[PDB]
């Protein structure tokens, strides 16, 4: 039932310096390689609203 | 030069002058944080050395 | 990899009860990208 969906790579995580997406949905993949914020423990659910 | 160069300098042209390790072949080092030459740490923006 | 970042796969259905089962296959490539990143940390992403 596909609960699984991607994954997050880098070396700080913080925005100072670059890091990695790669995110999945019904078919499709994303990868992107911004200087991403994250935060302590951040995901996707599904957001049906 | 007949097309990069500047009467005033073209400053806009910036390289990376100081670094812990020398970077891994096709790194890209974007970051623009502070580097230590004295043995004291430093913090925020600015020190002697 | 030396400015490569390359990911391989694959699928199989299974009865074993609760845990990584036995027997043998082989990943196949599917993708490689160019990110020239270093990296350290990594992290899975799943929805409720
Ligand atoms: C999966 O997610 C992507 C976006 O992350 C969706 O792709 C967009 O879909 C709409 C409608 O087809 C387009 O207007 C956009 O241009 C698409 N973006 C890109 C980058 O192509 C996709 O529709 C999602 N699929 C499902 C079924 O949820
Ligand atoms: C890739 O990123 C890692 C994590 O920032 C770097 O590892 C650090 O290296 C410095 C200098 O040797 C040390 O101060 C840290 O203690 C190291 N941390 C870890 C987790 O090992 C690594 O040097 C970077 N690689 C390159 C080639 O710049």
């Amino acid at each position: 039932s596909n609960i699984i969906r991607g994954w997050i790579f880098g070396t700080t995580l913080d925005s100072k310096t670059q890091s990695l997406l790669i995110v999945n949905n019904a078919t499709n993949v994303v990868i992107k390689v911004c200087e991403f914020q994250f935060c302590n423990d951040p995901f996707l659910d599904v957001y049906y609203h | 030069n007949n097309l990069d160069s500047k009467v005033g300098g073209n400053y806009n042209y910036r390289y990376r002058l100081f670094r812990k390790s020398n970077l891994k072949p096709f790194e890209r080092d974007i970051s623009t944080e502070i580097y230590q030459a004295g043995s004291k740490p430093c913090n925020g923006v600015e020190g002697f050395n | 990899i030396d400015g490569y970042f390359k990911i391989y796969s694959k699928h199989t259905p299974i009865n074993l009860v609760r845990d990584l089962p036995q027997g043998f296959s082989a990943l196949e490539p599917l993708v490689d990208l160019p990110i020239g990143i270093n990296i350290t940390r990594f992290q899975t992403l799943l929805a409720l």
